[PDB]
Formats: C-alpha cells, sequence, structure tokens
C-alpha cells in the first residue's frame, strides 16, 4: 500500500 | 472531547526525560536487592532490578551481565540478559515479555514471546520473537501481530510470518501477512508494506466504492505512484459494472517554479450504453483531460492554465468527477500568460468553450485576447490608467462572423476627499475599433446589416460622490456606534448605434446593491449602452465597543433621466417604463452573533412589476462539525425571460425561473458519529432538486463513510419529467465532514 | 436625529503611516488593497524601510471559489455563486499580531449560449470583488486599533 502526500520542493 | 484527546489517552506517554545524542557512552546504572558474581566478568542480579541508560529503561526479576573479552577487539563485547518479567522501556518502543537478552555495544536486543506498543502514537501487537537492530532503527518481528488499535479494541489486524518496522523509512513491511478483521482473516499476501509515517510512498491506496444508478456498482483501486518530491501520479482503474468495462481515471499533480498544477485524463476504452444509445456511431469511447496550472514566477510572470475537454455533451451527465458536475452547460478551455510589476500589466490569454447542447453549438472563442493596463498616479492632482484590449473571435461553425477588435480606454479621474466625503470626477474616452470577415451568412438572412468596419468612439462621463455619518447608539448597548454612507453617482454615456456590430462577448449584467454604481450595463465591450442616470444608495453599519460591523444595511436606487440604448434592444420586459427608477436592489447581512449569522439580497426592478431576484441565509456555525444552514434563491420567470435566451422562456424545465428552499445541517452524535445533510427544494414545482444524507462514524483506528444523494441529472423530453439519480457510496480510511458538504451538485458554501 | 459628519479618518491615527507586506506585491488584490489605502490619505512605505515604530498590514491567501447556487428544473446551473476570501494579519510593532479576513459573495446567472460573454462577465465580477474585499479590510483597521488600545490598558 501508499501514501498521498502534499508535494514540496526537492532537498 | 475530540477523538483525538481521546486516542491518545490510550497512548503511552514518555515522561522520562529525553537524553540527546549516543546513548553508548552514557553510564550505566543498576539497582538490584541483590548482586552475586565476579564484576566486571560476570555480574547476577536479582530482585526488582532497574536498569538505567540514558532514554532507555530494563526492567526484570533477574538480570546476568557477561562480559567477554573478544581478541582484537578494544572494547569488551558486554552482554545482558534478563529473566522473568522483561520490561523494556524507551522513547519510542515498549517491550514485554518474560525473557529478554541484550547487546549494549550494538544496542541489539531479543525478546521471547511477548507483546510491543510503541510510544508517542498509535499500535501494538505481539509476536514470538522480538528484535531491535541498527540503533532502534529496525523493529523486526518473527510471527508477530500489528494493529493501529488503541488495546483493548480488537477492530482490524494484520499477522504475518516476519514484520521489519524500519523507523527511518516509516515502513512495516510484512512477509505472509494475513489482514484480519477481528479474529477472521480476510486477505492473504506473501508480501504487504504498510507505509507507517508520513512521507511519501508508492504502492496502491486504500480502494473505495460506490453504488449509483447510472453505472451500478463502481470501484476505485488507485496505484499512488510517487514520481519524485514535487511530482506524483494516481492511476485509479475505475470499474462500472452496468458499463461493462473499466475506465482509466490517471491524475499527475507537479510543483515547478512556475506554479502548481495538476492534469488528468481519465478514459473509456468501449462504453455498451453509449454503443446502445448511438448506435449510429463509429467508436464509443469516453474521455476527459483536465488541465489546471496556476503559479506566479519572479513575482512577474503569471501563467495560469484551466482546459476541460470531454469527448461526447453527455459525458459529465453520465459520470461523475471532481472536475465538473452534471449542472455544467459547457466546459471551459482557457489559458493566459501575464506579466504583471506594479504599475504595467499585459495578459495575453485564450478562451474557447464546448457547448453541451444541440440547439445551438454556434461558440465563440477569443484566439487570442490581450489585455493591456497602465497606470501612472500623482499627475498632479489627477490619476490616470490606460486600458488596451485586442481580441480575435472566431466561430466554431463557419458561418458565423468572425471580428478582431481592438480597445483604448484612457481614463483619467480626479480624487477629493475630507473626513466626512468624497466626490471622484472621472472623465473616460473608449475607442473601439473592428474588422468583420465572414459577414455573406448573417448579413443575407438579417435585416440590420453587419459592416466589415467600425469604429465606436464615446465619452463616458462619471461624478461619484459619498459622505459619512456617525451616531451613537444609546438605545442600543452602551458604545454601540452606528453610521450613515448616502452615495450618490451620476453617469454619462452618449448613445451610438451599436447595431452594425455582432454581439461576440456581452451580457446583461446583475444588479445588486454593489453593482448598482457600476458603470456598465453589458459585460464585455460589444455593447456599451448608454446611460444618462443617477444612482443614489444608503449603506448603514451598526459598530459596537470593539468598533466591530454587527450589522450592515443597503438600498439603492437607479433613475436613468433617458433609456439606456444601445440601438440593438432586444430585450423583452414586461412593460414599457423607460425612465424613472427603474431598478432598486438591497443588501443586508447582520453578524448576530460570534456563531449566527444573516445574509440579504434582493433586486426589485420596475420594469418587470416583481422581484428580479431575491437571496438569503440563516447560518449557525458553531464549527466545522456542527452547523446549521438555511437559504432561498429567486428569480422570477420574467427575469429568466428577459434576461437568458429565447427558449429559456417557453421551455418547461427553464420558465418558471427559480425559488429554491434548501437546509444543509451538519451534527455530531455521541462524538464518535456524524450525520451530514442537505436538501433543496424548488418550491415553484415542489419537487426535490438535489439531498444527501452522509453518516460518518471517526475511531482512533478507522473512519468508515456512507453518503447518499438524489440529484436532478437531466429531461426527458418524451415524457416531459425531469430524471433523477440515486448515489450511494462507501468510504474507508484508516487513522471528513467537509468532503461530505462539498459533494453535491449545490456544494456549502460558508457564509460567515 | 444625532447625525453628525464623521470627525474621525477611516483608518486610525496610528496606522495613517503603514509597511504593505504582501506574497504577490503585484497582483490584483495588493493593487486593490494599495489603491483603497491611498483614498484614505494613508503613507504607504516599501518592505524595506528601516522605520521600525510603523505598524505593517501583511496579506494572506485569496481563495475564489465559484459553485452552482441555484439549478433549473433539469439540473443545469442557473446561477454560480462566487466567493472571495481575503486573509491578511495587522503586525503593530511592540504588540501582537491582529488577524483581519475578508469575504465576498456574488452570483451571476449562467448561460451556454453566450459562454463567452459570461465568462467575461465571470472576470468583472472578480475584479470587483477584489475591490469590495480590499474595502472590506480597510474598514476593520479600527477594531484593531482599539483591541491594540484595550491591551494597552490591560
Amino acid at each position: 500500500c501508499g501514501l498521498k502526500g502534499p508535494l514540496y520542493f526537492p532537498p | 472531547a475530540d477523538l483525538a484527546s481521546q486516542c491518545m489517552l490510550g497512548v503511552p506517554s514518555y515522561d522520562r526525560p529525553l537524553v540527546q545524542g549516543d546513548t553508548n557512552d552514557l553510564p550505566v546504572t543498576i539497582n538490584a536487592d541483590h548482586a552475586k558474581g565476579d564484576y566486571p566478568d560476570d555480574a547476577v542480579f536479582t530482585g526488582s532490578v532497574d536498569i538505567m541508560q540514558g532514554n532507555s529503561r530494563l526492567q526484570a526479576d533477574e538480570v546476568q551481565l557477561h562480559q567477554k573479552e573478544a581478541p582484537g577487539q578494544p572494547e569488551p563485547v558486554r552482554t545482558v540478559d534478563a529473566l522473568g518479567n522483561v520490561h523494556y522501556d524507551d522513547n519510542q518502543v515498549i517491550l514485554k515479555g518474560p525473557k529478554g537478552w541484550a547487546n549494549l555495544n550494538t544496542k541489539d536486543t531479543n525478546v521471547w514471546e511477548g507483546d510491543y506498543q510503541m510510544v508517542g502514537r498509535q499500535g501494538r501487537g505481539k509476536a514470538d520473537l522480538m528484535k531491535q537492530r541498527g540503533e532502534n532503527r529496525y523493529t523486526i518481528l518473527d510471527n508477530g501481530s500489528f494493529t493501529s488499535c488503541l488495546p483493548g479494541s480488537d477492530t482490524w489486524s494484520v499477522v504475518g510470518s516476519e514484520i521489519i518496522h524500519d523507523r527511518e523509512e516509516q515502513v512495516a513491511e510484512i512477509w505472509n501477512a494475513r489482514f484480519k478483521v477481528g479474529p477472521v482473516p480476510i486477505f492473504y499476501s506473501p508480501y504487504l508494506q504498510l507505509p507507517v509515517g508520513d512521507k511519501r510512498r508508492s504502492g496502491f491506496l486504500i480502494p473505495n466504492a460506490k453504488y449509483t444508478t447510472t453505472n451500478y456498482f463502481e470501484f476505485y483501486l488507485p496505484y499512488y505512484w510517487n514520481i519524485a518530491p514535487n511530482m506524483d501520479a494516481t492511476i485509479t482503474p475505475h470499474y462500472m459494472h452496468r458499463r461493462g468495462n473499466i475506465m482509466w481515471e490517471n491524475e499527475f499533480r507537479y510543483l515547478s517554479q512556475a506554479g502548481a498544477g495538476l492534469m488528468e485524463l481519465d478514459y473509456l476504452p468501449s462504453d455498451k450504453v453509449y454503443e446502445d444509445e448511438h448506435p449510429n456511431d463509429d467508436s464509443s469511447r469516453r474521455w476527459l483531460f483536465y488541465w489546471n496550472h496556476s503559479g506566479v514566477m519572479d513575482q512577474v510572470w503569471r501563467f495560469n492554465v484551466d482546459y476541460t475537454k470531454v469527448s461526447d455533451p453527455s459525458y459529465f451527465n453520465d459520470f461523475d468527477n471532481k472536475y465538473g458536475s452534471s449542472t455544467d452547460g459547457y466546459a471551459t478551455q482557457k489559458f493566459s500568460v501575464g506579466y504583471a510589476v506594479q504599475n504595467f500589466n499585459a495578459t495575453v490569454s485564450t478562451k474557447q468553450f464546448q457547448v453541451f447542447s444541440e440547439q445551438n453549438t454556434s461558440s465563440y472563442s477569443a484566439e487570442p485576447q490581450l489585455d493591456v493596463n497602465y497606470y501612472q498616479n500623482d499627475v498632479g492632482p489627477f490619476d490616470t490608467r490606460i486600458y488596451g484590449q485586442a481580441v480575435h473571435f472566431v466561430n466554431t461553425r463557419d458561418d458565423m462572423p468572425e471580428a478582431t477588435r481592438v480597445h483604448l480606454e484612457p481614463t483619467i479621474n480626479l480624487p477629493l476627499s475630507n473626513n466626512w466625503g468624497s466626490i471622484n470626477t472621472e472623465a473616460k474616452l473608449l475607442a473601439t475599433h473592428y474588422q468583420q470577415t465572414n459577414l455573406d451568412w448573417y448579413n443575407s438572412r438579417n435585416t440590420t446589416k453587419l459592416d466589415e468596419s467600425v469604429n465606436r468612439v464615446m465619452p463616458q462621463f462619471k461624478v461619484d460622490g459619498k459622505m459619512v455619518f456617525e451616531r451613537d447608539m444609546e438605545m442600543l448597548a452602551p458604545g454601540y456606534t452606528q453610521t450613515l454612507e448616502p452615495r450618490a453617482q451620476y453617469l454619462y454615456v452618449p448613445y451610438r448605434d451599436q447595431s452594425d456590430i455582432y454581439n461576440y462577448d456581452s451580457s446583461l449584467l446583475q444588479s445588486d446593491y454593489s453593482g448598482l454604481f457600476r458603470d456598465r450595463t453589458y459585460g464585455g465591450l460589444d455593447r456599451i449602452a448608454s446611460a444618462n442616470q443617477v444612482t443614489t444608495g444608503v449603506t448603514s453599519r451598526i459598530y459596537d465597543d470593539a468598533a466591530v460591523e454587527r450589522f450592515n444595511i443597503s438600498v439603492g436606487q437607479i433613475y436613468y433621466f433617458t433609456e439606456s440604448r444601445t440601438g440593438d434592444d432586444n430585450i423583452t420586459w414586461e412593460n414599457d417604463d423607460k425612465t424613472g427608477s427603474l431598478v432598486w436592489a438591497g443588501d443586508t447581512y447582520w453578524r448576530i452573533s460570534e456563531r449566527w449569522g444573516l445574509r440579504g439580497g434582493i433586486q426589485y426592478d420596475t420594469r418587470l412589476d416583481n422581484v428580479a431576484t431575491s437571496n438569503s441565509s440563516i447560518e449557525y456555525r458553531r464549527d466545522e462539525d456542527r452547523l446549521v444552514q438555511l437559504n432561498y434563491r429567486y428569480a422570477s420567470p420574467e427575469y429568466i425571460q428577459a434576461t437568458l435566451p429565447k427558449y429559456y422562456s417557453t421551455a418547461e424545465q427553464y420558465k418558471n425561473g427559480i425559488s429554491q428552499v434548501g437546509a444543509v445541517a451538519s451534527w455530531p452524535i455521541a462524538d464518535r458519529w456524524s450525520i451530514v445533510g442537505a436538501y433543496y427544494y424548488d418550491t415553484n414545482a415542489n419537487k426535490q432538486a438535489d439531498s444527501m444524507l452522509g453518516v460518518q462514524y471517526s475511531s482512533c483506528c478507522y473512519a468508515i463513510r456512507v453518503g447518499y444523494e438524489r440529484k436532478l441529472n437531466g429531461w426527458d423530453n418524451d415524457k416531459q419529467h425531469a430524471v433523477y439519480d440515486n448515489a450511494i457510496g462507501f468510504n474507508i480510511e484508516l487513522r471528513g465532514t467537509q468532503e461530505m458538504l462539498r459533494s453535491n451538485i449545490l456544494p456549502y458554501q460558508n457564509t460567515l | 436625529c444625532g447625525w453628525h459628519l464623521r470627525d474621525t479618518t477611516q483608518v486610525p491615527s496610528t496606522m495613517k503611516v503603514m509597511i504593505l507586506d504582501s506574497g504577490d506585491p503585484n497582483g490584483p488584490l495588493s493593487r486593490a488593497v494599495r489603491n483603497q489605502l491611498r483614498l484614505n490619505g494613508v503613507e504607504l512605505l516599501d518592505k524595506e524601510t528601516t522605520r521600525k515604530d510603523v505598524p505593517s498590514l501583511r496579506l494572506g491567501k485569496v481563495s475564489i471559489a465559484k459553485d452552482t447556487a441555484s439549478v433549473f428544473r433539469n439540473g443545469q446551473t442557473a446561477e454560480y455563486q462566487m466567493i472571495m476570501t481575503v486573509n491578511a494579519t495587522v503586525l503593530i510593532p511592540g504588540r501582537d499580531i491582529y488577524p483581519i479576513s475578508a469575504k465576498v459573495f456574488r452570483s451571476f446567472f449562467d448561460n451556454p449560449q453566450m459562454a463567452l460573454a459570461k465568462d467575461n462577465e465571470q472576470d468583472m465580477i472578480v475584479k470587483e470583488m477584489y475591490d469590495r474585499a480590499a474595502e472590506q479590510l480597510i474598514r476593520k483597521l479600527p477594531s484593531i486599533r482599539a483591541a491594540d488600545i484595550r491591551s494597552d490598558e490591560e
């Protein structure tokens, strides 16, 4: 199973 | 109390001080009733043994300490063995069992036949052999079980041969996992992973099904696809039992310097129902494309995209998405690029639309449209601004006229102001230039011909006034204040025969209180109605002790000294009134308390002899879970006939106008439950036009939801009676109001 | 009936100079608010000024939401209701931070035959909603001054 989530800029 | 406080009560709390840094070098404190052996080679501790070493704690009836000098190793191997009532407690997990073993050098701990429970979060279980490796990073369990419910509740559980719980990866890999509901297992997999954290991870999302009446049983099995930190992708195979095929719903959210978008491309390879309805079509595939983007780059460049493109008009009336409703007359297709600085902004945009109607498929489109403003204040006591627009109208049909319109609107207004008033003169010129081609058809049929080239230059003079009074409301509460803001505008645009210009983009705008003082009868720019009016409105507000507007009412009227003629007056008013107080318009907003709050509106019109439109609402909202809203929207048949197309005044579905009482409610029950309602009624026809009854049962480890909705879903021409459409659906999510209230076709819209 | 012409300005006396910070300083809401503060005789400083005692008005997210509000007898939208929801804060320096918001409701009848004209009408409505929300924020500054005074009395 997976998990969504708000995006962010890569480090 | 909220559910968060309820669940944390059953979750153990780490009251001990937290020791940061490496605990390997910290001193070892042992407290036992008896100590026998040969320290430091062999030490045996018996009787209420307590071990301290930083955050970690270890208590057992008997503890044996064994140190061996491993050859070639500067530090001797220190091993700790615990016998009888072993209770390992730290800042991350609590371990219980009869027997335990510990390796102090590598922090490795083994427990036989015990149960666990991590601290600070939900979750528990029991394993035959419990092992910690890699400085508490890996919590390996053999023949273990894992569930997120609080102790004493057995809703669901997972049992697997090898459970690996990587704290760093926030994943709980389970081998030979047998997912169990209570004591009954239902799903068996050789290998299973659970994202036990907040890190984004690929893998299937939790399915949700729903039963409708357009497709019968349906089922969503999304597969999230974590592409990268700033791009993901969901690929939901959507099944429709009636249509006998799977529709593939692909999403793709991204995030860049240019903004944060969202694509979408649903797609049904073949449709049995659509094959039956239209047997003469070559292929029966149904697809949607929804691209939506919105960003600002360098605080100057603005990019917006809003693009929807269904395959056939009856898409949204068939499949329900989040990107369109059955209540949609057309799908919008807009791109725009802007460049906005402090005193300038050119925005080139394109607008194309896809009408879902077979009565008239003639659509117009701007391709491209350029909007240029340029303000320049402090030109002495004046201000200034220049508005320029170039636009190219192309019709979908090949016969209707096309045009290229260029516009220039050099405003200049002189603002005056004191403590109690403000008069704001404003002159303006409107130099619109047309170039119309492909006129043979329209000119051949109609009498009023269209010129190939049209110039239209019209001055516009406006004089806005205003004054403000104040008073102390001693007959209300002590300290309350009242105002009174009698505004009074005068406007004047001369008359220019605008009958040789086809109406590419001009519709009658509404006239609430705010839109009385507007200086445009028609939106857009093809029809600039001549005017010679004076507007008079008066707005009263009632401030309390902290100067917080508790109430405001407004009534304004327009007084046309001369009829507003565009030279192409095809509107159909109930009478022949032309000058005088033709339009009135009210507006209130009473904030009865911190929770209550009322609104209002009305736009009586004397040319209709009937209250044109008038809404309302009285929402009581203590919280997002406890709210009761009423409302009302009216729009008389005279307004429908005198504003919307000709056949809106003859079809039985459109000719009655609006009169729509509808109540939205939401209320918890036993704090663990919830109910959400909505019921919009159409008092003209005494027929329902929506409803809903969402019910949710939230708990610590799972929350279930069961919606419902019977909505108006089209019209049956043969029987001349509308067609409804149920849609009961079930969602599960392991641990919701605002996603229930905003689902039906008339979504909840807060009035506070 | 007791009516007397208003004595004090719309903005308080202590905010007559104020920094207009924002996240999208060239947008349409910041333009509406800047114009409104100009019409009230407020001195606007850059965010980079060296004056510290001056209060500041920070503008937050603007969220235009357009939804169906009333359907004809056949499902079709007959009336779209639009909301603007401006959030903002005022950080009087040496005191707390007072949040002020707005909310403008507008509606308009949908018309598929003239869809382009209704999109031009929607854009005009949104510009006017920005103007209304800018008005509503500047009518909340006196409450902020009152709360600041009350905290001073405490």
